[PDB]
């Protein structure tokens, strides 16, 4: 890059970089709350939801 | 002793509909036993239940 920068007047080049730390979460415990619902059919079969 | 006739009042009513995705096949039916009801269907289509 900074061979290319000074042979090209008009023409730049450029190069970063970034960390992340990005943290996971809620407000408040009852935010979380998270239900579901298994079937089995008699035949080997599965619906849930 | 002679037998005798139900004489329920509604007759048997149905209606099929099937999804256009996962084969899957809607059946408002009014009977007295949905488990044959679905039994049937799936054995009749070659599907699980």
């Amino acid at each position: 890059v900074e061979k290319f920068n000074a042979e090209n007047y008009w023409k730049k080049k450029g190069l970063a970089m970034v960390p992340l730390k990005f943290p996971v979460g809620l407000g408040s415990r009852a935010a979380g709350q998270a239900a579901a619902l298994v079937h089995i059919y008699l035949d080997g079969s599965v619906l849930v939801t | 002793m002679g037998g005798q006739e139900h004489f329920y009042m509604e007759t048997q009513s149905m209606l099929v509909v099937p999804k256009g995705e996962d084969q899957e096949m809607d059946v408002y039916v009014s009977t007295q036993f949905p488990k044959y009801i679905q039994d049937i269907v799936a054995s009749t289509l070659k599907l699980p239940a």
